[PDB]
């Protein structure tokens, strides 16, 4: 445990698309990732009207 | 000076890690006060034809 | 076992010394405990 | 969070802290190369207490070298495990000591203070917020006590609010060697009473009987006698890097040991010393522990307390232990001999229960002590300055460097006002 | 770094030089060439010679002593002799005249156009130099030309470095054998000069060591090979902390500083306790014990000197070898509880220890014996006024009947510097009473 510890070592697990070259988070990264919605992949089809 | 540095591409027998804590200075030293001699100097194409 | 300088180097081993070399026990295997 | 940085001096604290680190990384698993083998997640947890990151996984030791000669830093270096120490750390000066306080404590210092704060500075900024320091050095050293002492009154000033741990070694009672050493001690524990505020006493002759006396092993090396040591440093330090219900903070230990201020001299105790045959001939269990923990011969600092009385008792216990067996072992010491404790205070136990056991053995402790007997030991050496003193021997050197008698009058004066402090608290 | 330069003044000094280098060169390998084995060794100039030789990009070892005499006959000899390569020329500074023993004619007459000869390479070797701790000074009171050459260069050497140390070794004149009835005066004319000046002179006698060559060495009959080969290894000994380590490292910055109690004296004795024929070693045991007993036994000093009509101040013991503090913190704690031995009580430690896991090896050819524990004694007692005592009553009587003296004066000198150097020995001779007096 350092800082920000708790979620660093639990993300690793949900973020299931790690580089293998070093260094390489940032160029895998380099688009994104998945933060602003659930770790679930699909919540279409709510014909909720 | 210009083959040795650039085309020989220094001296090939001489130990990689030949600079760490030595004697009298007890830091990186041994690495070149030497320089490379050896080899065939003046043996370019044009001396033959 | 004249094993107590590791760091010293003689030269010629043929020609005899002398000395009644002391045997030798342990340093850290007291520290240690009971192999097997 | 809450980190340690230590300093090295003296070419004794050369030879400790050396089999220190090794006994803290072996402990943690690192290899020589500095690739550490993750095998306990608690020891990868609270490793940055002392060690910072690196590229690659290597932990660099926050500690710094500094020294005057070459040869012993030669030897550390080319020792085992100098790579991973750092050559940014290798401070040094390019002159000779002579085994002089003054030369150390005014000549070569002032060229190498400057250097030495700089350094310890930028460590100091790496780090987020401190317990404190430690030191590795010796009373009796004489490149030792005389940067130490520059050192911790500079330190004194620019960071008044952390932990001044200091672990000097005192030197041979019956021969110190060193024949001018007594006058290395006054300048050195003068300025060290005041500095200081937690100080640990060691003794080379005990540590002598003590392998007679357990070790058993006739011929040991001064390395040994560095890695006995460094176990009852590492104790100490298993409390803060390790979980299990004990408070480890030197202040959570430093307020429940010192009564007043003066009290900066501490003696050590440790836990199963054991023989060749003992290991498969010993039940590992809580009275023996305890028993052998009090043990007039398993004591190891100065001298023994017999001739004195106790002023605080604290030993710290590392194992799969539980709160009732501590609770039941104090009383029957409390009532074994509860007439040489000080009718002052009653009740001056101190324990702390580390529930992760050392790396070779389960069941294990350290305790540190405070006693009534620290009186024969400035006593002694209370005989030979007077004598010294009374013609002054090997004046001219220190005088031709600007030395003084007067200096040496209150240093004295100091000291024989701590000879009464111990002896009216007590007495 | 670590290193320091030897000078050997006058034929007398310097056969004893190049048996030192001799035995110098034999535990660093050296061929008489100049050159190591394919081995690699070279580079810089950065290994155990880098304190003792100069072996730069030539690949030659050259040794860090200067060799300086007036008479060309042994110089030109051993630059006629086996390592003479190794040897740089004008390092091997010669001479065309003689003093005749006159301290005077070898401190005015010619060493004026000599010392800046010297002085040269003096200074040429202090700019390669990077420690240069001291300088290791052999000569002779004796001295025909070691007494009086060598005191003006102690005095230039001075002026210029005082900041430095300067190790100072010379023979004892014989007590009772005299080569030289004029070697009395310029012993006075050298002490006079050398006390306010010289840092530590260490001192020795040839009739002991002839004695010990009969009593253990076992040899009726030996030579100067011997004699010099058993003087070159004590200085081999207290130069192994230079060249080698051990459990502790002692330089002679804590010689100087824990030897000499006051100013003044700084005239300590050296034993060491190892000395034993080939076969005796073979079925005979050594041990820390009986060497401490050996080298604290009266009879095994070089010096004549009765301790009992004396009493120890300072006591430095060099253990070179495999030896633990164990025996020996334990040995030396039964040295102490000795009652015969009669330190001043004004000490209550005077035991200066060092520790070099290094061994003395054998020389080829040579008759010492296979040391494995091996150690130096270095002490400083009140014994030795007697000396001194034994010296004044024999240029008192020579001196109240001024002989040989229109000599001395016929080049120049007078009677004053004499008449000074008198009350200094009664200056010396009442501060070894008065320190004796606690
Ligand atoms: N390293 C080391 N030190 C020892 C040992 N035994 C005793 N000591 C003492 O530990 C002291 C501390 O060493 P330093 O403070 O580094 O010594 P210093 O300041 O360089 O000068 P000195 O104390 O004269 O050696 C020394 O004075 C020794 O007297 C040993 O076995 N190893
Ligand atoms: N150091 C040394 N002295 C020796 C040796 N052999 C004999 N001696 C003694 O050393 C003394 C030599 O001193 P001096 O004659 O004054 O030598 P010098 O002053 O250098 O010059 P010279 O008069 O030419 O010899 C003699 O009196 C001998 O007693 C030897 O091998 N080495």
């Amino acid at each position: 445990l350092l800082y920000n510890w708790e979620e660093e070592r639990a993300t690793n697990q949900l973020d299931q698309i790690p580089p293998l070259q070093d260094g390489s988070e940032s160029y895998f990264f380099r688009h994104g990732h998945q933060g602003l919605l659930t770790t679930q992949p699909q919540s279409p089809m709510s014909s909720s009207t | 000076t210009y083959d040795d540095h650039y085309n020989r591409h220094n001296y090939n027998p001489g130990l990689p890690a030949l600079r760490t804590w030595n004697g009298q200075k007890l830091l990186w030293l041994p690495e070149k006060s030497d320089f490379p001699l050896v080899a065939p100097p003046t043996n370019y194409g044009l001396l033959e034809q | 076992r004249p094993i107590y300088s590791g760091k010293f180097f003689d030269r010629v081993p043929c020609w005899p010394s002398a000395g009644k070399v002391k045997p030798v026990g342990y340093r850290v295997a007291t520290c240690l405990t009971e192999k097997l | 969070m809450r980190e340690i940085v230590h300093l090295q001096a003296g070419q004794c604290g050369n030879q400790i802290g050396a089999k220190f680190w090794e006994v803290i990384s072996d402990e943690h698993g690192i290899d020589p190369t500095g690739t550490y083998h993750g095998d306990s997640d608690l020891q990868l947890e609270r490793i940055n207490v002392y060690y910072n990151e690196a590229t690659g996984g290597k932990y660099v030791p926050r500690a710094v070298l500094v020294d005057l000669e070459p040869g012993t830093m030669d030897s550390v270096r080319s020792g085992p495990f100098g790579q991973i120490f750092r050559p940014d750390n290798f401070v040094f000066g390019q002159s000779g000591a002579g085994n002089n306080w003054a030369k150390g404590h005014y000549t070569e210092g002032a060229e190498l203070v400057d250097s030495v704060l700089d350094v310890v500075r930028k460590e100091a900024e790496s780090c987020d917020c401190l317990q404190g320091f430690q030191l590795t050095h010796s009373l009796g050293g004489g490149t030792g006590s005389g940067m130490g002492t520059l050192l911790i009154s500079k330190i004194r000033e620019e960071y008044p609010d952390r932990i001044m741990n200091t672990f000097s070694v005192v030197p041979s009672p019956k021969v110190s060697d060193t024949v001018v050493e007594p006058y290395n001690a006054t300048l050195s524990v003068h300025q060290l009473v005041e500095n200081t505020d937690e100080t640990y006493c060691i003794d080379n002759e005990a540590l002598y009987d003590i392998c007679f006396r357990t070790l058993k092993l006739t011929t040991p090396t001064y390395g040994d006698l560095n890695h006995l040591v460094s176990a009852t440093m590492s104790g100490v330090t298993t409390c803060l890097r390790f979980p299990g219900q004990l408070n480890a903070d030197l202040r959570k230990l430093a307020v429940n040991m010192v009564p007043f201020p003066r009290l900066h001299f501490f003696m050590p105790g440790f836990a199963p010393l054991t023989s060749r045959g003992s290991q498969q001939y010993r039940a590992l269990t809580v009275p023996e522990l305890t028993q052998q923990m009090f043990d007039a011969k398993n004591m190891m600092a100065a001298c023994d307390p017999r001739h004195g009385r106790y002023l605080t008792v604290a030993a710290v216990f590392r194992g799969r232990m539980s709160m009732k067996e501590v609770d039941e072992q104090m009383l029957n010491v409390q009532n074994k001999n509860s007439s040489y404790f000080v009718e002052w205070i009653p009740n001056n136990v101190k324990t702390a229960v580390c529930d992760i056991p050392p790396r070779g053995l389960k069941m294990s402790a350290t305790f540190i002590g405070n006693s009534t007997a620290i009186q024969e030991l400035f006593k002694r050496i209370s005989e030979q300055f007077t004598a010294m003193f009374r013609r002054k021997a090997f004046l001219h050197w220190y005088t031709g460097e600007g030395m003084d008698e007067m200096e040496f009058t209150e240093a004295e004066s100091n000291m024989n006002d701590l000879v009464s402090e111990y002896q009216q608290y007590q007495d | 770094m670590r290193e320091c330069i030897s000078i050997h003044v006058g034929q007398a000094g310097v056969q004893i030089g190049n048996a030192c280098w001799e035995l110098y060169c034999l535990e660093h390998g050296i061929q008489p060439d100049g050159q190591m084995p394919s081995d690699k060794t070279i580079g810089g100039g950065d290994d155990s010679f880098n304190t003792f030789f100069s072996e730069t990009g030539a690949g030659k070892h050259v040794p860090r002593a200067v060799f300086v005499d007036l008479e060309p006959t042994v110089v030109d000899e051993v630059r006629t002799g086996t390592y003479r390569q190794l040897f740089h020329p004008e390092q091997l500074i010669t001479g065309k005249e003689d003093a005749a023993n006159n301290y005077a004619r070898g401190h005015y007459t010619i060493g004026k156009e000599i010392v800046d000869l010297v002085l040269d390479r003096i200074r040429k070797l202090a700019d390669l130099c990077t420690g240069l701790q001291g300088f290791l000074i052999f000569h002779s009171f004796g001295g025909g030309t070691g007494s009086g050459f060598a005191s003006l260069l102690m005095e230039r050497l001075s002026v210029d470095y005082g900041k430095k140390s300067k190790l100072e070794f010379a023979i004892y004149p014989a007590p009772q054998v005299s080569t030289a009835v004029v070697e009395p005066y310029n012993s006075i004319l050298t002490t006079h000069t050398t006390l306010e000046h010289s840092d530590c002179a260490f001192m020795v006698d040839n009739e002991a060591i002839y004695d010990i060559c009969r009593r253990n060495l076992d040899i009726e009959r030996p030579t100067y090979t011997n004699l010099n080969r058993l003087i070159g290894q004590i200085v081999s000994s207290i130069t192994a902390s230079l060249r080698f380590d051990g459990a502790l490292n002692v330089d002679l910055t804590e010689f100087q500083t824990n030897l000499v109690p006051y100013p003044r004296i700084h005239f300590p004795l050296a034993t060491y306790a190892p000395v034993i024929s080939a076969e005796k070693a073979y079925h005979e045991q050594l041990s820390v014990a009986e060497i401490t007993n050996a080298c604290f036994e009266p009879a095994n000093q070089m010096v004549k000197c009765d301790p009992r009509h004396g009493k120890y101040m300072a006591c430095c013991m060099l253990y070179r070898g495999d030896v633990v503090p164990k025996d020996v913190n334990a040995a030396i704690a039964t040295i102490k509880t000795k009652r015969t031995i009669q330190f001043v009580d004004w000490c209550p430690t005077g035991f200066k220890v060092g520790i070099n896991y290094q061994p003395p090896t054998v020389v080829p050819g040579g008759d010492l014996a296979k040391v494995q524990r091996a150690v130096c004694m270095l002490s400083n007692t009140t014994a030795i006024a007697e000396a001194w005592a034994r010296l004044d009553h024999k240029f008192d009587l020579m001196y109240a009947k001024r002989a040989f003296v229109h000599w001395y004066v016929g080049e120049g000198m007078e009677e004053g510097e004499f008449s000074e150097a008198r009350e200094d020995l009664a200056a010396l001779e009442k501060d070894y009473e008065e320190v004796g007096v606690d």
